[PDB]
């Protein structure tokens, strides 16, 4: 007599059977329902729960046995080591029917498994305490209810259900419904312990690495970096194929033994590139890669820097009209084709010493560059024509990472540090000033009653028929003057399409708004402007003083303006397409945030001013 | 030895023949219920749900294995690479009953696949939307708010062993169907039958999987809007997907043939794979070509994106284009023509050449494609900006802007073509190269800068009667008055304030005075400060034919003393305002003003000894 648990696989009386665990093809009622809690998901605990013996155990490792219903619980394995799992086993024995091997007697009964898993975040005992109550309760602490709410359930049973449990609540009402045909539970059959543990030890070791690989795969960054994702992904597939080779070897040798042929499988693993030490070592290196890339990528988090998957995506982003300057932080040392994963593949079809992420110099210099990058990101936060991106493109020329720079859609350099600029009077290329080019908007609270506005990007003075604007202390009462909303604290460039009698400049918010000497631009210690009076020509005004300015091309439509608040500079240029002709620059000490300020002239003399 | 094989919807009966090269030659109770959700679709993943054995999987990949309902899920391929797919499987087993092999026992059941597919998304947002999908699909086995929005972001495609009147295509439909499934409970699922290589399995799966992966990449490209504009691009991608289909079918035939052999040493089959890596059909090369075509798409797209902002007529059909170009209303026509896009590709030819005759290359070369480097696309982007600029300064009724593709080896990248009436004047336009204003005889020349004008009623005198949408104004006062109204002089202004090159023409009859002015002119005076020409802010040309500016009148000689149609052309930056007699196709120069405009000028008139002007 040989008794074994009737796994989901069907059994009938007098049915033939083999010791390679394949099956060739008076009753006294029992009627009892009880439970058990399995706090461990170990292969041994699964076996203890289902009363699986040594012969069937080893045979299940070779995967020769077919399972079903409840027995699918065996196949259900923990994906992540971090999660906590408690399972509730329901058992119902009801009818006992009597009469290489033949089945004489078979016990009939259905049983179910309620696999409860906690979030990826002691949580083991606390879970079993809550689960213990399932057979005791019928649809319990506020604290217990919150734990039960964050638990996931999986059903494995010999029942055809009208609904499947996903919730703790669902598992309770399902469990209540469970006692209300039936399958063989236990069968009676009538016609190496030394290695069983060594084989079990080998497979649990392998499943440990499998679970490690999966954990490594669950990062957000890994998913954002296809080069590192496809690496782990490939290892996953390779290692999965290897685990089949090993199980097939066990499944092939097991009928024959029914001994050292089994040990051969174990010894080959230790001698192959599939060694626990070899595979572990590699996973230590891919984990360090993810660690370093995380340190760098983590810096740019919460800013306007964008991750891009490949060159095709980077091309699209940099090729946009608006992106005149694109500096991209790129990981150059993550390989497209892993040499160790080649060995592994090449082994199936038949040196981390010096690895980049294990270099004091490489990681230090890369971290310094990741900061250089962040500095630009924050510096050029309000620069509408400067775009920031991150990607990983394998480049032999650089170690760890580098900064690529794309000027007007075309690659300039693969090793950028800083935009080199001339001194403010030496600007000739419009592109250079576009590094600092920002969006300006007119402040509807300061706009004079007779200046009409656009989108708030176009100001034109009315001749008659004055505009109705709400009463605000911030507002020019008796001057055709307007200020922007943007308070400038550093390097900024803006263009304007100007016509008629107008001035373009800057002013502190602490400037008078209500017709005096103190409220007119260039007649304050608080206002600096370049005025255009077609009758006289061009001049700059500050502290009631006027200065003659020579304009190479009189009546030029577009005016370029660059402010460096940190130094006391404010420069004016004639914008001709993609070229700038420096008109006049001047120096001043700027005490507080500086606002773009404009006058559109008095009386019959009129101006028109458009922000670009 | 006895073996167990997955029925895969294949009709199975209690006693039947089966060849172990997986061709099929033509009551115990085992209840079980379960469901599984996967966020993947690789053959390995589909095999894991259907518990398909390595042997059966290899034969399925080889195409030898046909499938029945529900198993038809195996043949449901993901269309796009960058698309989220979350499959829900309900799996149930009900009863058990009892060439190289004969069927002895078969396990009965019936399962269902709820294949949920998102729309094509960005690479970066696929993970987020995949998780979102999993979450709401996890909720389905229950017998919402922002979550509702997501349920309407993806479609459903059902593959079941159950006979359904109407199949779900909606999330709501899926829950409605899912709720009904446990009652609908039956086809053989698992088969027992009695008799009467790990490197190849990996190589079969890996080789075929790789091609599938490239064909999803190709599909992503084909769904591109720019691809649908450029037919030669559309052609190449369609040709590549055919090349891959034909390549995969070829491989499958050899795999199915040589797989059977298992009398033959597997060495021959191994060589096909060894040979494939040596061929230009290596996946690195097929992906490298994809990448090249992706680059072409980006350079054409970047160009299009520039142009579109000029609101041009984008006609890629030469028939429609040239019939559109040669329209009566089109005086001047400016086309941005793509002159390098070609349906011919060196590598695609290499690939077809290897399919028919198993070459020039094994890798696509950047040297075979114009769009590879930056200089040609950069100058393409330059002409695009210029085209848009011309479009901005020439936004009128006469000049029309078009975009098209006309391949020409003598022109690189693209060109700005200038067609006027029926002929092509120049194939690289930059400027109209306008002649001296006193020298203009051709009306078209001035019509480069056609300027529509409507009279401003607020400026018009009460005496003046404005009609036909303030295009006609006849010289009997009106009670209505304004702060911008010309109280003493019979003057009216237009709404537009001009600062460039504008040409407007009007019909006039008697005593009319036409010119321009700054808005600085007084509205309420019987003084020089309010009459056109009496200012240093106003220019006028009136008929009794005189030229007034700065209270200085001078006579102008006119051969045709009383003419109906008058043409006015302003070149604000040059500082010239020209007056012409318009007759048919030709223009007679009358008088030009050489001054400096200190402000944007507003076209204005003086009427009344009564007159009328009809602006055209």
């Amino acid at each position: 007599d040989l008794v074994m648990p009737a796994l989901g696989r069907p059994f009938t009386l007098g049915m033939l059977y083999d010791a390679r665990r394949e099956k060739l093809i008076s009753s006294n009622a029992q009627r009892s329902s009880e439970f058990k809690i399995v706090a461990s998901d170990s292969t041994e605990s699964k076996s203890s729960a289902m009363d699986i013996e040594a012969s069937l155990g080893v045979s299940f490792l070779g995967g020769l046995v077919e399972v079903g219903g409840s027995a699918k619980y065996l196949n259900n394995t923990k994906k992540y080591q971090n999660q906590s799992r408690v399972t509730l086993k329901y058992k119902a024995t009801t009818v006992y029917k009597q009469f290489t091997h033949v089945v004489t007697s078979i016990l009939y009964g259905a049983n179910a498994f309620f696999v409860s898993d906690s979030d990826k975040v002691d949580i083991q005992g606390k879970m079993e305490a809550a689960i213990k109550k399932i057979p005791t309760i019928s649809i319990l602490t506020d604290e217990e209810k919150s734990l039960a709410s964050n638990l996931s359930c999986k059903f494995h049973g010999d029942f055809l259900l009208e609904s499947l449990p996903t919730t703790f609540e669902d598992a309770v009402k399902t469990y209540q419904t469970l006692p209300t045909n039936s399958v063989p539970m236990k069968v009676w059959l009538a016609p190496n312990v030394s290695k069983v543990r060594r084989i079990h030890t080998t497979l649990e070791e392998l499943h440990k690495l499998k679970r490690r690989a999966n954990e490594a795969m669950d990062v957000k960054l890994v998913q954002r970096i296809p080069l590192i994702h496809d690496k782990i992904s490939n290892f996953q597939q390779i290692f999965q194929d290897y685990m089949l080779t090993v199980q097939k070897k066990i499944a092939e040798k097991l009928p024959l033994v029914r001994e050292q042929s089994l040990q051969k499988i174990i010894d080959d693993r230790a001698q192959s590139p599939f060694s626990n030490e070899k595979v572990s070592k590699w996973l230590d290196a891919v984990e360090r890669e993810i660690a370093v890339l995380k340190s760098c990528a983590g810096m740019v988090e919460g800013t306007q820097a964008k991750f891009v998957s490949n060159q095709t995506e980077l091309d699209r982003e940099v090729l946009v009209g608006k992106v005149k300057h694109a500096v991209c932080f790129i990981f150059t040392s993550v390989e497209r084709n892993d040499p160790y994963l080649k060995v592994l593949s090449d082994y199936w079809e038949s040196s981390t010493e010096d690895k980049w992420c294990f270099s004091t110099e490489v990681v230090l210099k890369m971290q310094q560059r990741a900061q250089t990058f962040c500095d630009h990101v924050n510096d050029f936060e309000k620069s509408r024509n400067v775009g920031f991106f991150i990607t990983a493109l394998e480049n032999g020329k650089f170690q760890g990472a580098s900064i690529y720079y794309y000027k007007e859609g075309s690659l300039a350099t693969q090793d950028f540090t800083f935009p080199r600029m001339p001194f403010v009077q030496g600007y000739k290329k419009r592109s250079d000033l576009l590094w600092y080019a920002c969006d300006l908007t007119f402040d509807r609270n300061t706009i004079n009653n007779w200046i009409s506005l656009s989108n708030d990007t176009f100001a034109a003075s009315e001749h008659g028929k004055r505009q109705n604007y709400p009463k605000h202390p911030e507002r020019f009462v008796s001057f055709n003057q307007v200020l922007c909303n943007e308070g400038l604290m550093g390097k900024h460039y803006w263009e304007v399409e100007w016509n008629g009698y107008i001035d373009v400049g800057i002013a502190y918010i602490s400037i008078p708004r209500k017709i005096d000497f103190a409220s007119a631009f260039g007649y304050n210690t608080y206002s600096w402007v370049l005025s255009y009076n077609p009758k006289i020509g061009y001049i700059e005004r500050h502290k009631k003083r006027e200065y003659n300015v020579r304009a190479p091309n009189p009546g030029f439509k577009r005016l370029g303006l660059f402010l460096d608040w940190r130094y006391g500079s404010i420069s004016f240029y004639a914008v001709s397409s993609d070229e700038v002709h420096h008109l006049h620059t001047f120096k001043t000490k700027f005490t507080e945030p500086v606002y773009p300020a404009f006058s559109i002239g008095p009386a019959g003399n009129h101006g028109t001013l458009r922000l670009l | 030895d006895i073996l167990v094989v997955a029925a895969l919807g294949r009709p199975f009966t209690l006693g039947m023949l089966y060849d172990a090269r997986n061709d099929k030659l033509i009551e115990s109770s085992q209840p079980s219920s379960a469901f599984e959700i996967i966020a993947s679709d690789s053959t390995d993943d589909k095999s894991s749900l259907m518990d398909i054995e390595a042997s059966l999987k290899a034969s399925f990949l080889g195409g030898l294995v046909e499938v029945g309902g529900s198993a038809k899920y195996l043949n449901n391929q993901k269309k796009f690479k960058n698309q989220s797919r979350v499959t829900l499987q309900y799996k149930a087993t009900t009863s058990f009953k009892q060439a190289t092999h004969v069927v002895i026992g078969i396990l009965y059941g019936a399962n269902a696949f709820f294949v949920f597919d998102s729309n094509k998304v960005d690479s970066t947002n696929v993970q987020e939307i995949q998780g979102q999908m999993e979450a709401v699909i996890k909720k389905i086995p229950s017998v919402t708010g922002e979550e509702t929005d997501i349920t309407n972001s993806f479609s459903c495609e059902f593959h079941g062993d159950f006979f359904l009147t109407t199949n779900p295509t909606t999330f709501e439909d899926a829950v409605k169907t899912y709720q009904q499934l446990p009652q609908m409970m039956a086809v053989p699922m698992t088969v027992w039958l009695v008799p009467m290589s790990t490197p190849i399995l990996r190589k079969v799966r890996n080789t075929l999987e790789a091609i599938v992966q490239v064909q999803m990449r190709c599909n992503d490209a084909l769904d591109d809007p720019t691809v649908n504009l450029f037919t030669e691009v559309q052609k190449k991608l369609s040709d590549f997907q055919k090349i891959c289909d034909d390549h995969m079918s070829k491989l499958q035939a050899t795999i199915a043939k040589k797989l059977f052999a298992i009398d033959e040493d597997e060495s021959a089959l191994l060589n096909l794979f060894e040979e494939n890596l040596q061929s230009p059909f290596n996946i690195e090369s097929l992906n490298m070509w994809m990448e090249f075509e992706e680059r072409e798409i980006n350079v054409l797209r970047s160009c299009m994106d520039i142009l579109t902002k000029a609101k041009p007529k984008v006609i890629f059909n030469q028939g429609v284009l040239f019939k559109g170009l040669y329209d009566s209303k089109v005086k001047h026509a400016l086309c941005y023509v793509f002159t390098n896009v070609t349906k011919n590709d060196v590598f695609l030819n290499v690939l077809n050449e290897f399919l028919d005759s198993p070459p020039k290359k094994l890798r696509p070369s950047p040297k075979d494609y114009w769009y590879s480097y930056d200089d040609i696309p950069e100058t393409m982007r330059e002409k695009a900006y210029l085209f848009r600029n011309l479009a901005k300064e020439m936004n009128n009724r006469c000049v029309h802007f078009f975009v098209t593709a006309i391949h020409n080896p003598k022109q690189e990248g693209a060109g700005i073509h200038y067609y006027r009436e029926s002929i092509q004047i120049i194939d690289e336009f930059t400027k109209p190269y306008m002649p001296g204003v006193e020298s203009i005889k051709d009306r078209r020349e001035l019509q480069w800068y056609d300027c529509e004008l409507t009279l401003d009623p607020e400026t018009a005198h009460q005496v003046l009667t404005l009609s036909e949408g303030n295009k006609k104004a006849v010289s009997t006062k009106s009670p209505t008055d304004h702060l911008e109204k010309f109280s003493h002089f019979q003057q009216v202004m237009c709404t537009k304030g001009l600062s460039g090159r504008h040409y407007w023409e009007l019909e006039w009859s008697g005593y009319v005075g036409a010119g321009v002015t700054y808005k600085g002119i007084g509205r309420k005076t019987s003084t020089s400060d309010s009459s056109l020409g009496k200012n240093e802010k106003s220019w006028l040309f009136e008929y009794s034919y005189q030229q007034i500016h700065n209270s200085k009148k001078t006579r102008v000689t006119v051969s045709s003393t009383g003419f109906k149609l008058l043409g006015v052309y302003l070149d604000w930056p040059a500082g010239t305002l020209s007056f012409y007699m318009v007759n048919k196709a030709w223009v007679t120069h009358l008088h030009t003003f050489h001054t400096k405009f200190n402000e944007a000028v507003y076209p204005a008139f003086l009427i009344g000894v009564n007159g009328q002007i009809k602006l055209l």
